[PDB]
């Protein structure tokens, strides 16, 4: 029938600029510049973000709207054959929801812990310190930082997990700490749109205000220009490796947040004929110039402590949860004011963090909302129902080996899950529904076809781009490790279930409706590679 | 249906002179779906201006258009013979699609008087049963003229058919056929036949006319 | 290089349906939207209706709306256009226009074809020659005309001795009285040609299959 459309254009747009820059953008991004050439990784990061990254992005947004359809509906009504896609891409949604909120949670839980004169990780004499510990960080592993071990033996306490097997207490403050998280995104997501959209002002708009007052800040620190001279020095010897081209591929693809079909959800509240294109470039944009203003914002920081501090660059310049709750925080502790840099530092990850749950959660409810109209006529019991299932189970990511878990999931929730399932996404699209087909349909709503560039991309270069990444990652597979703890043979397995758990339903649903529907083999095909609005 | 007004509806210019056309929506519209184009007579419309600013391939750069919302207009900074021709917009912002009224423009030239040529009814005509009597009043400036037909020394007005030629795309002129159509009997019955033209050059009227006897 | 062709299209009786056809050369005719715009006799530019590419999308005026019907040949790349319950106010020559992109227009249209909706029937028109009366026989030039009567539909075809002489002709544009057009043609020469040289008007009206030569003499 018609559904509800944004409250105005900018709560769409706040909700996928929103969604779309996250944790990833400041703490992968520029340890990548960092990692190969410079500033020179600019140029292979461009090249993939303009081939690879974009068509993507913009694909998924265009069918969104274009459908008026959630992911499951739309890939029924694109490709029924194919309808298994949309069960992947949801599916997927939902097993990072268990432990993405996990980083939202360690975020509110070193903010609680910001309120004081004297920040708990500045110092080596706490009870949960060992003789080991060290005032900032080393290249010699068995000799933690004074920050290092307050997340791990403090607030984590993972010094008390021998494995994902033995996973041990609850802490009841993360608990609390996730429950909090989830109330949050309660009465965010709680009546669609209209409230969420809005809401999406503070959480998008929040980290840029920060990142502002922090920029200003790690730039009149001391040292703060050799840092800026370690992000962005060009070297472009780095250009010609392989594992460059990888990474920069790479980086762009899981930042740009296709996959998990939410930008298909929110687009599907679009009205049909505003400009897509327009909203896909602009929405691009904003994302990478975060992720290179953010840079600046660290390395500054980075490059004070390189000077002041005594540390060697190549010791804290580094990726992932360590370099934002372990690093940064403890460059804020010897600066003055340090507990107003670390309120709003911790603030400011929360809030990077949330609108990207909140847009995961809404593909999943927008999703089957759209197939379950039983679901549709009640959103606050479902998503009630469902964030009750991620707090109870999360509660795993809780316990003292809860990290071990949280690192688990991180690499099979989808790491080749989502590769795969945008691959049939783009083959669907450009092969099997046809290229013409879709920019007629473009045509429609924008006024104006999209150029031979996009289809050239959609049809040839993403799908290449794609495989380009798998390829190249999977030669370099390496069983889960983390920090000299080696995973068992079977939680590596019990992974590769959540993995392939979402990447089946493409084959199981074209399998189970090939064979629900009657006729001979040709013309079985016929009827469920014909699109809904053709008939 | 957005309703686009132009005007003027017709406008005259000497070449050289800059001339300007409005286009005016019931609705607002977006200036990158508004178009133009120039219909030549008797020819088939071309793209002129689209997106409201840019000129089409083969566009003349003395040509120009601007506007926004519901008001836009097109220019043509120094004028040719070449460009009398008459514009329309369009919107392609929303269905129905719509034209615009259209402005003719055409071009101005001094003053001239018609030459006015009178023919009876043929030998061909008048054994069919009917009798018309031709008039054609040729190359002419400006364009409004007025005809008048007597029989005898009476005018008669019912029974005329006229018919005005394009302005020439050589001496920018103009010129009238007019065509009065009586029964053979009534042709017969009466005297002598007058065509009179009354134009802005001349106070007195161009008379033309003839008896049936000679 | 990209060409445009209108076809089909002549006189039909008000409440009967015809189909026109539109043949695309020049372009991958599969890769722009096309449209119908029709011009009246009041030479009003009207919108018709639009298909896409693949003709997955289509668009009506209110005005045509049910009774027309807009289709598409991406083999044999032909646009047709199917009408029925024709009304008289649907009379107008029929223009095959393409565009694509809605920010750029139509950027290109064809020659088109004319299409007349009346209960009136065919007839073939009378040629009259149209010689000046005797004396004073000047001068320096002379002009005679040609008168075609009572004929129907439009168009028809003057030219003088087979188009030879251009110069000197007007030939005013037919007015339609009582469901007859009448049209006449003047031509002026220098008084040294005529008599001398034959001087003859050459009408045709195909759809009466009518073709008229009309030697001017003195009589
Ligand atoms: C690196 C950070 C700090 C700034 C942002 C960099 C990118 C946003 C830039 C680098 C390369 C750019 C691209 C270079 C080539 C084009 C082709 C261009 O295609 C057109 O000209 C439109 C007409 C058509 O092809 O249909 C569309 C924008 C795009 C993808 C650009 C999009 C913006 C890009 C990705
Ligand atoms: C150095 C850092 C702090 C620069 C910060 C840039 C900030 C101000 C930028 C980044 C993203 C931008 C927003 C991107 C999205 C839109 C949509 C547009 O329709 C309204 C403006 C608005 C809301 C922008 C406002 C300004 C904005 C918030
Ligand atoms: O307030 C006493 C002392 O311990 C605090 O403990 C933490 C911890 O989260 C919970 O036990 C609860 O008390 O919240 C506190 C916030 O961090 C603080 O760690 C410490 O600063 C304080 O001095
Ligand atoms: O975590 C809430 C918990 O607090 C106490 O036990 C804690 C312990 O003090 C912590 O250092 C950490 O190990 O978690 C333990 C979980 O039992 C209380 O004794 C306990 O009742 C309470 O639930
Ligand atoms: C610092 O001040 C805060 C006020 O919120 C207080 O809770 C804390 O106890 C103070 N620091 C110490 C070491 O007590
Ligand atoms: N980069 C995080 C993207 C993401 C995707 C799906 C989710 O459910 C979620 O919480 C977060
Ligand atoms: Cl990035
Ligand atoms: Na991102
Ligand atoms: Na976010
Ligand atoms: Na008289």
């Amino acid at each position: 029938d018609e559904r509800e459309t944004w409250s105005g254009k900018v709560d769409f747009l706040l909700s996928v600029i929103g969604f779309a820059v996250d944790l990833a953008n400041v703490w992968r991004f520029p340890y990548l510049c960092y990692k190969n050439g410079g500033g020179a990784f600019l140029v292979p990061y461009g090249i993939m973000l303009a081939v690879g990254g974009i068509p993507l992005f913009y694909m998924e947004l265009a069918l969104g709207q274009h459908n008026r359809k959630g992911a499951i509906t739309c890939w029924g009504r694109l490709v029924p054959l194919f309808k298994g896609i949309g069960y992947a891409v949801v599916l997927i949604a939902f097993y990072v929801d268990f432990y993405y909120n996990v980083i939202i949670a360690w975020s509110l839980r070193f903010f609680f812990a910001s309120f004081t004169n004297s920040l708990p990780w500045t110092s080596c004499n706490n009870i949960w310190n060992t003789p080991n510990c060290r005032p900032f960080e080393g290249h010699v592993e068995g000799f933690q930082s004074a920050a290092s071990e307050y997340f791990n033996r403090y607030i984590l306490e993972l010094n008390r997990s021998e494995g994902i097997h033995d996973l041990g207490a609850i802490k009841w403050d993360m608990a609390l700490c996730l429950l909090i998280v989830y109330l949050i995104c309660y009465f965010s997501l709680w009546k669609g749109i209209s409230t969420s959209g809005k809401v999406v002002w503070f959480t998008a708009l929040f980290p840029y205000a920060v990142l502002l007052i922090l920029l200003i800040r790690g730039l009149t620190l001391p040292g703060s220009f050799l840092g800026i001279q370690y992000y962005l020095t060009p070297n472009f010897s780095a250009i010609y490796k392989a594992e460059v081209w990888v990474d920069a591929a790479t980086q762009v693809f899981f930042s740009l947040g296709p996959g998990f079909g939410v930008l298909l959800a929110y687009a599907s509240y679009n009205k049909y004929h505003n400009n897509v294109y327009k909203d896909a470039l602009l929405t691009s944009f904003i994302n990478s110039a975060t992720s290179f203003i953010a840079g600046f914002v660290i390395f500054s920081v980075l490059g004070y402590m390189a000077h002041t501090l005594g540390v060697r660059i190549e010791d804290v310049a580094t990726e992932g949860p360590g370099l934002v709750f372990v690093v940064y925080p403890a460059a804020i502790a010897t600066m003055p004011a340090s507990t107003f840099w670390a309120l709003i530092f911790f603030m400011m990850l929360a809030t990077l963090g949330l609108d990207s749950s909140f847009g995961g959660s809404e593909a999943i409810i927008t999703a089957l909302s759209d197939e379950f109209p039983k679901i549709k006529r009640n959103r606050e019991l479902f998503v009630a129902g469902l964030f009750s299932l991620y707090f109870v189970v999360g509660l795993a990511s809780c316990t003292q080996g809860g990290f071990y878990f949280f690192h688990l999931l991180d690499r099979y929730a989808a790491g080749y899950s989502i590769l795969v399932a945008v691959f049939f996404e783009a083959i669907a699209v450009s092969w099997i529904y046809g290229t013409n087909r879709f920019s007629e349909d473009i045509r429609d709503m924008i006024g104006f076809p999209p150029g031979r560039y996009w289809q050239v991309c959609w049809r040839f270069v993403a799908p290449i781009f794609l495989l380009f990444i798998t390829v190249y990652g999977l030669i370099g597979y390496e069983p889960l490790t983390y920090a000299d703890y080696v995973y068992p043979s079977w939680a590596n397995a019990l992974g590769w279930c959540i993995a392939g758990s979402s990447v089946v339903m493409i084959p199981a649903v074209a399998i189970f409706k090939l064979l629900s529907t009657p006729g001979s083999l040709r013309q079985r095909f016929t009827i469920l590679t014909t699109p809904w609005r053709d008939q | 249906e957005n309703v686009l007004t132009q005007s003027p509806a017709i406008m005259s210019t000497s070449p050289g002179e800059k001339v300007t056309m409005t286009c005016r929506a019931s609705s607002s519209v977006g200036s990158s779906y508004l178009h133009w184009y120039q219909q030549k007579s008797g020819a088939s419309p071309k793209l002129w201006i689209y997106s409201t600013s840019n000129l089409a391939s083969g566009v003349p750069a003395r040509f120009s258009g601007s506007g926004s919302g519901t008001s836009y207009s097109l220019t043509i900074s120094s004028v040719e013979a070449e460009d009398a021709a008459t514009y329309y917009c369009q919107q392609f912002s929303g269905y129905p699609l719509t034209f615009g009224s259209g402005t003719k423009l055409e071009m101005k030239r001094a003053d001239a008087a018609p030459t006015v040529s009178i023919f009876p009814p043929s030998s061909e005509q008048l054994t069919s049963g009917g009798a018309s009597v031709v008039c054609f009043l040729n190359n002419f400036y400006p364009k409004d003229i007025n005809v008048k037909w007597k029989i005898d020394g009476s005018e008669r007005q019912n029974g005329v058919l006229n018919s005005w030629t394009d302005q020439d795309s050589k001496d920018s002129t103009y010129s009238m056929s007019s065509t009065l159509t009586l029964t053979k009997d009534e042709y017969e019955r009466h005297n002598s036949y007058t065509c009179e033209a009354t134009h802005k050059t001349s106070t007195s009227p161009i008379v033309k006319s003839f008896n049936r006897n000679e | 290089e990209v060409q445009l062709v209108e076809s089909g299209g002549g006189l039909v009786k008000p409440g009967g349906s015809l189909k026109l056809s539109c043949a695309a050369s020049g372009f991958t005719f599969s890769s722009y939207a096309m449209s119908w715009v029709r011009q009246s006799p009041e030479k009003r530019l009207e919108w018709v209706a639009e298909i896409s590419s693949g003709g997955r999308y289509i668009y009506y005026s209110d005005t045509v709306t049910g009774r027309f019907t807009i289709s598409r040949d991406n083999a044999r790349n032909i646009l047709h256009l199917e009408m029925s319950s024709l009304r008289s106010e649907d009379t107008a020559m029929y223009y095959c226009a393409r565009g694509e992109v809605r920010q750029r227009g139509f950027d290109y249209w064809g020659q088109g074809t004319t299409l007349t909706v009346s209960s009136a029937k065919t007839t073939a028109p009378s040629v009259y020659p149209l010689a000046p009366v005797c004396g004073d026989t000047t001068g320096s030039s002379v002009t005679l005309g040609c008168l075609v009567k009572g004929y129907f539909p439009e168009p028809v075809t003057l030219t003088w001795n087979s188009g030879s002489l251009s110069s000197g002709v007007h030939t005013f544009p037919a007015v339609l009285q009582s469901d007859l057009y009448t049209l006449s043609s003047s031509v002026t020469v220098t008084s040294s040609t005529w008599p001398s040289q034959s001087i003859t008007c050459n009408v045709a009206h195909p759809a009466s299959s009518t073709k008229v030569d009309k030697k001017i003499e003195p009589r």
